[PDB]
């Protein structure tokens, strides 16, 4: 039901600990029928992918690498910042996330990083870039024989 | 009644010309069904058969045997390629293409029957193999050919445009900026927006 | 996007060559061709010279852009190529392959030829890394074909567009941006 | 756990890459026998007045949906993934030479197999002629020569050659007085350095 | 003449490429090409012995009637062996030369490429296949003075395998300079008077010369890199001049070793005392020629040709060819044949022999040239593992005289020597050592016999034969000699190989075989 994904059990399952405005009832999986306003409440996404973002249950919040504290300088530090493989879904958290937290501020950032690649892969001669990267090597490797049988 | 065109008519549409008259229907299908014709099933199997029987007459030569043969081959790996592609296109797009077919019953221009026999072959294999995947206690409300399954609603094959039309800025249908057209240059786009010029074949593809 | 996709294409082009035997065991294949006479040149598509030069049958000399001075002048003509330049047949980088493969067993100077054309190919493609360092800001409606050739654009065809899609997810809402 | 297990399926194809001795149907068994067992997990409050349709089974209804979701699409894959490399060999041969094993056949996989073999039938009726010819697409594009000389190969295996021959022993030196009518089967599945 | 026959070759066919030889691929790869030239698909054979004949062909009981014969013919009245012939034509281009007249006639199923100024064997059909009794035997035996002088005295081989095909083909608008190199491969394969005689070598100084000293189809503009046509010069067939230093030749060469006695010391002092006269340095005498400085490398042969006149080696100047493709190299035709035998590797996989045959036939292409380097490597070490028995033998004297010949036995095998033809070489390296040199020639000029330890194949006493030297052209009694004990007793003997001079006994039934064979 998706622009599908390889890790459909790690696709919407990376976890965040948003606080709470109001009371709780019977979490089931957790140590739970009522808990506090404001708590480190572990929250693996999928159920809250469409769970009434406007409602008085949860608040403005971020896992703070995804907060401006890193990234809003990673747009100034967009020069030789490395990402490795770390927080992997980092071209793509916001493809869901960005409004859903409803801090109206970080839509620019991810684009601002990855539109850099219009001038990263001139010198080229995450879990998603892997495909196109392989392809970039491959097409030239076969353009090699587009010369000849070589 | 309306004869005397460069189609298979009362004249010679050259093997090297007939090479052209079907060439772009292949070269477009890369960078994206575009409207399909079963007419070639009358054309190619006929024309090549005539040369085939001529070669079946001229199966004694060394040379022209081989020339007609190499010709045939260079013609034939593309006629392979067409459905070598389209089977993928709708094996992929078995999902919601039937919406288009129940919208318009697309005529000889657009679709073809055997494609729509893939509807049979699809639902048969999928549901009768699913018959042993999850049918013991199969679904409760979304029990049929399911809701969520689609291959390609993205009309977004971002595409290079073969400029071969009016070298002045012939401004035409596209939902992004269309200013400043010409016979060489281009304003690159996706497929979503020009379903128009190539249904006209006004414009072209690289 | 392939090595022989072009060779399904470029050898379709036809040029005046020499045959050195006359019309074959059959006289003429019907089509644009006329029949064959030794010592009398004939224009044909180029996917026969395979079956002549490898068959030890006849020679061929090329078109005229396939020579020294014209290309030793286009080498400076493309100074204007801040878009593009002169285009002698727009496939001289593919034909030259199969030409210079077997033809130059008898042809004069297959080398300065080879030298300049490699000296022209990649250098026109350096344009295509550099001019891409001009490309910014979702410019779908900006591009360049004006005198592009045939053999190059495939070498970027597979990559950026299958990137630029899930860019183009972002290339209505409130003050913040949307995709 | 809830299906993290296609990550396990990736190594089922290991020797079976381009040197495939035989393949295996496994990784699935109780992985299937859980799924409608845990329909009970999915059915437990299903239309139950335990809560009369209220908050506490909305969030994991979605789980009941999620559990469904990951079920079906890996179940697309579990043969679709297998149908792709199939299709390569299965263009490399029509109904001349089906699978070397047919031993990891997910038992009604023939349902898809023949039907897939018969999706080509559409193409087949149109291919070759309007009535159709099962057409040469993948093999022996020698500019073909005379019919009756023997063979050499590069250690093909399976010995599934259904074409009109006495006994060829489809390996390197499958070599007997072999006509063309037999030898029209296979090319690049371990075979053709040479004739 | 096959100007009439060749044009029949359009139907189905087989291109056998016969039992083990370099001659095979030389005179066939030409035609593995030419088949797809006529739009003919080709089909080929690995052969190791007459063993292989019908265990391969018997799998192919058809009638494909355009058929090869090379390196065989001294086999059977070939209808009697190849009986499924009803009119199935054969085509012979065999070098296994001395053939019986049973095999030519019934002249439907063979083709006689035999024409010579030696008309001496006519009534053999009027004797054998035709034969009062007393006079019949009078004819029989008094003319077997000539007939049994054939096929019961000695044996030899003739002429090329595809120089005939060259003679056909230079007319057919084909100037495959590469294939002229291939011809030279076949030349120094066995036409080398060092191996088997030409004599007329000195008049093929004209032959292929006049083919190509004729022909420079670019006589005016020939200064390009690829496929520059080849050039004649008076050169050597000394051992592997090119990639190893001079001192390697000066050690591993026989025509020094037969005349200069190099494995000992005075050979070396004397060598130095000639490198004085050349005045070459010693570093420079121990770097690869391609590695040395230049003017010495350049001026080498210019001096060596002349002021080697005086020092017991008369016969170092020869006539040869050598070329490259471009800028990596300058190969030499003689710098290849000793590389050829390097993939003839007798490993215990059962895969090695035939697939190495395919490898070698994959080798003579310009496209396939990486591997040849490894062959050169192997050959050098082989040539220096020769010594691994020489000084240990020639000073220990394993030598056995054993009557009117000389007798040798090795009793421990080498993975080097699982491949057999080493057995010819070491004989032709060492009889020189003592049995020629520490004596006059009177105890030198007799042939020699060489045991072959089979440490791998269960013990079967493999063999090859040898001549006396400086009179080589007098054909080998060993063509017959070893039938002696075979004829007197016979002991588990086989002649399973194509060759006469090759046999296989039991590991431990060889001495009484000798005492029979002593005579």
């Amino acid at each position: 039901p998706n622009y599908y994904s390889i890790e459909d059990i790690f696709v919407t399952q990376e976890k965040v600990e948003c606080r709470v405005n109001t009371k709780l009832q019977r979490m089931g999986f957790l140590d739970s029928d009522d808990l506090e306003p404001g708590r480190t409440v572990n929250l693996p996404l999928w159920y809250i992918k469409e769970l009434k973002v406007n409602n008085a249950y949860f608040t403005v919040a971020v896992p703070d690498i995804y907060r401006n504290v890193h990234k809003a300088v990673c747009e100034a530090e967009t020069t030789h910042i490395e990402l490795g493989r770390l927080h992997p879904y980092f071209y793509e958290f916001g493809r869901y996330l960005t409004p859903y937290d409803r801090n109206h501020v970080i839509g620019r950032i991810i684009f601002e990083t990855l539109r850099q690649r219009v001038r990263h892969l001139l010198d080229i001669s995450d879990n998603i870039e892997a495909k196109l990267h392989e392809a970039g090597v491959r097409t030239n490797s076969q353009y090699i024989e587009w010369l000849q049988m070589t | 009644g309306l004869e005397d065109e460069d189609d298979d008519d009362m004249e010679q549409i050259t093997a090297q010309k007939v090479l052209e008259i079907i060439e772009t229907a292949w070269i477009n299908e890369m960078c994206a069904i575009l409207p399909s014709q079963t007419d070639m099933l009358e054309l190619m199997v006929s024309q090549v058969a005539h040369m085939e029987e001529q070669m079946r007459d001229l199966d004694k030569n060394d040379f022209r045997a081989v020339v007609h043969s190499m010709e045939l081959e260079r013609v034939r790996y593309i006629m392979a390629s067409y459905l070598r592609c389209r089977l993928q296109k709708i094996e992929t797009f078995t999902q919601h293409i039937l919406n288009q077919e129940e919208s318009r019953e697309p005529d000889d221009k657009r679709l073809s029957p055997e494609e729509t026999k893939f509807a049979q072959e699809f639902a048969s294999n999928v549901d009768e193999y699913f018959h042993k995947v999850a049918t013991q206690y199969m679904p409760n409300q979304q029990r049929g050919e399911a809701e969520q399954r689609i291959v390609t609603p993205n009309l977004m094959s971002h595409v290079f445009l073969k400029a071969n039309v009016a070298v002045p800025a012939v401004i035409v249908g596209v939902d992004d900026e269309e200013v400043d057209m010409a016979a060489g240059s281009q304003h690159i786009i996706p497929y979503q927006l020009v379903a128009d010029l190539i249904q006209n074949n006004q414009a072209q593809l690289i | 996007m392939d090595p022989s996709i072009i060779e399904f294409i470029g050898e379709k082009c036809m040029i005046s060559i020499i045959p050195n035997f006359s019309n074959e065991p059959l006289h003429l294949i019907y089509g644009p061709v006329g029949p064959f006479r030794a010592g009398f040149p004939v224009f044909v598509p180029l996917w026969m010279a395979t079956h002549l030069r490898k068959q030890q049958k006849c020679r061929i000399v090329p078109p005229e852009w396939m020579d020294m001075d014209i290309l030793e002048e286009i080498k400076e003509e493309e100074k204007r190529s801040k878009f593009f330049t002169k285009m002698p047949c727009e496939h001289y980088m593919v034909v030259a392959q199969l030409v210079m493969s077997t033809a130059p067993d008898d042809v004069p100077r297959c080398e300065e030829l080879r030298t300049v054309i490699k000296d022209i190919f990649d250098i026109r493609e350096s344009k295509l890394r550099t001019s891409i360092d001009a490309f910014i800001k979702g410019e779908g409606t900006y591009a360049k074909l004006d005198n592009l050739t045939l053999l190059e654009i495939h070498s970027v065809r597979p990559i950026l567009p299958y990137s630029l899609d899930h860019i183009a997810r972002y290339q209505q809402r409130d003050t913040s941006m949307l995709s | 756990m809830f299906g993290e297990k296609a990550f396990d399926l990736l190594k089922e194809l290991e020797r079976s890459s381009q040197t495939i001795p035989a393949f295996d149907d496994d990784g699935v068994r109780q992985v299937l026998e859980e799924i409608k067992a845990i329909f009970e997990e999915n059915v437990a409050q299903a239309s139950s007045y335990n809560a009369s349709g209220d908050r506490s089974l909305w969030p994991l209804l979605n789980f009941r949906h999620a559990a469904l979701q990951r079920n079906k699409r890996c179940l697309l894959a579990y043969l679709y993934e297998r149908c792709r490399r199939i299709k390569a060999l299965r263009w490399e041969f029509g109904p001349i030479i089906p699978g070397d094993i047919k031993q990891a056949l997910c038992e009604p996989e023939v349902t898809f197999f023949n039907n897939y073999s018969k999706s080509l039938a559409a193409y087949m009726c149109s291919a070759g002629y309007n009535q159709g010819l099962p057409i040469d697409l993948t093999n022996n594009l020698r500019p073909p020569k005379s019919l009756y000389i023997e063979v050499r190969c590069m250690e093909d295996y399976g010995k599934f050659e259904l074409d009109d021959g006495e006994v060829i022993h489809l390996k390197k030196n499958s070599q007997h007085y072999l006509p063309r009518a037999q030898v029209e089967s296979l090319v690049r599945q371990g075979i053709l350095h040479h004739i | 003449l096959r100007n009439d026959f060749y044009r029949q070759l359009v139907g189905k066919r087989i291109l056998i490429v016969v039992n083990y030889d370099i001659d095979a691929i030389c005179a066939s790869r030409i035609l593995q090409a030419l088949f797809k030239y006529d739009h003919m698909l080709y089909t080929v054979v690995p052969i190791m012995g007459v063993t292989g004949l019908k265990r391969a062909y018997g799998e192919h009981q058809g009638d494909v009637k355009y058929v090869v014969l090379v390196n065989c013919g001294g086999c059977v009245d070939i209808v009697e062996l190849l009986q499924p012939s009803d009119d199935v034509t054969f085509f012979i281009c065999d070098s296994h030369r001395p053939l019986d007249v049973c095999n030519i006639y019934s002249d439907r199923q063979v083709c006689i490429l035999g024409d010579a100024s030696l008309e001496e064997n006519i009534p053999a059909f009027e004797t054998i296949f035709y034969d009062l009794k007393q006079r019949a035997r009078r004819q029989w035996e008094s003319e077997r003075d000539r007939i049994m002088f054939e096929y019961t005295q000695f044996s030899y081989y003739g002429r090329s395998a595809a120089l005939m095909v060259f003679e056909l083909a230079w007319k057919l608008s084909k100037d495959n300079m590469d294939l002229l190199w291939w011809a030279i491969v076949g030349i120094t394969e066995q036409l080398l008077l060092g191996k088997i005689e030409s004599g007329a070598y000195t008049l093929e100084l004209e032959q292929i010369q006049s083919h190509v000293s004729r022909l420079t189809n670019k006589t005016n503009d020939q200064n390009t890199m690829s496929a520059s046509k080849i050039t004649f010069e008076n050169d050597l067939h000394l051992v592997l001049y090119r990639h190893w230093p001079v001192t390697e030749s000066m050690r591993y060469s026989r025509y020094s070793s037969c005349q200069l006695k190099l494995w000992t010391l005075r050979g070396e002092k004397r060598l130095h005392e000639l490198l004085l006269e050349m005045g070459l340095p010693l570093v420079h005498a121990r770097q690869t020629y391609g590695a040395m400085d230049l003017v010495l490398r350049k001026e080498f042969f210019s001096m060596v040709e002349r002021l080697a006149e005086k020092y017991d080696i008369a016969d170092i100047v020869y006539g040869t060819f050598t070329l490259s493709y471009g800028y990596r190299s300058r190969y030499a035709a003689a710098d290849y044949v000793y590389a050829l035998l390097a993939i003839m590797e007798s490993v215990k996989k059962h895969k090695t022999p035939e697939d190495c045959f395919l490898e070698a036939s994959d080798a003579l292409s310009r496209q396939h040239k990486q591997l040849l380097s490894a062959g050169i490597d192997q050959a050098k070490l082989l040539h220096a593992a020769v010594f691994r028995q020489v000084q240990s033998s020639l000073e220990a004297r394993q030598v056995h005289s054993a009557g009117s010949f000389f007798y040798y036995v090795l009793q421990e095998e080498h993975a080097f020597f699982s491949y057999p033809y080493a057995l010819g070489l070491l004989a032709r390296f060492l009889l020189r050592g003592h049995v020629a040199t520490s004596r006059a020639r009177q105890a030198s000029d007799l042939p020699l016999i060489a045991s072959c330890p089979l440490n791998a194949s269960e013990g079967m006493c493999l063999l090859v034969g040898i001549v006396p030297v400086r009179e080589d052209s007098p054909r080998n009694f060993f063509g017959k000699a070893f039938e002696q004990a075979a004829q007197k007793s016979g002991v588990a003997l086989l002649q399973d190989f194509f060759e006469p001079a090759v046999v296989q006994l039991r590991q431990s039934d060889l001495t009484r075989f000798l005492d029979s064979l002593t005579v």
